[PDB]
């Protein structure tokens, strides 16, 4: 449960910040993802560096936020053709245009095989998501837990 | 009466101290046995929570 004005001020802290917007889908959910510009850069690396050595949290839920620098994709100018190097490789990758594999041929099996790779690729990814997905669950479940044993701890002392 | 009385009030003089350190530290039992129970009750939640 979060806002734009939630990353907007906590984030404010370290310095001002010109947008703070929730990656949100669609359907209106939050994406899990957010992206925070600030106005200098020495301002992102000390926040960048004191989420990382630190622990910022945001809510009452204690989850603090990953924090890593932003890659830029940009698809406005795509890639034209005269900026390609246009050398020699390019001619040997150049040779024939793209169509479809014909069957029982060299390419296709080929094709095959580097269909085989991405998906295994892709169940790989799935596992790993599957891991980390149960991970959380399974710390979710001990909010309840740990919170007691530490207050008992702490007020036995 | 007057002599009788003379002593009374200096032996209630000398109590000065006494009965302030008595009820400091009665003070301080009832805080700690309070905190105490506190304790019990929240750690056997937690035991069945656990």
């Amino acid at each position: 449960y979060v806002s734009n004005e939630l990353l907007e001020e906590a984030f404010s802290v370290f310095g001002q910040v010109e947008r703070a917007v929730v990656i949100v889908d669609d359907r209106g959910r939050p994406s899990g993802k957010g992206i925070v510009e600030f106005s200098g850069k020495p301002a992102a690396r000390k926040a960048l560096d004191r989420c990382s050595e630190g622990s910022f949290l945001l809510t009452t839920f204690p989850r603090p936020v990953t924090v890593e620098p932003m890659d830029q994709l940009d698809d406005e100018e795509g890639l034209p053709e005269k900026l390609v190097i246009k050398n020699q490789q390019f001619h040997k990758e150049r040779e024939q245009p793209p169509r479809f594999a014909q069957p029982g041929s060299f390419e296709y099996e080929y094709a095959m095989r580097w269909k085989a790779l991405i998906e295994m690729e892709k169940q790989q990814q799935d596992q790993v998501d599957r891991n980390i997905k149960e991970a959380r669950e399974k710390l979710e479940m001990e909010m309840e837990a740990a919170r007691h044993e530490h207050q008992v701890m702490l007020m036995r002392q | 009466v007057e002599k009788n009385m003379k002593d009374a009030k200096d032996k209630l003089e000398s109590e000065m101290e006494d009965a302030y350190h008595e009820h400091q530290a009665n003070l301080l039992r009832q805080d700690l046995m309070r905190r105490q129970e506190e304790l019990r009750r929240m750690e056997e939640l937690h035991s069945q929570e656990m």
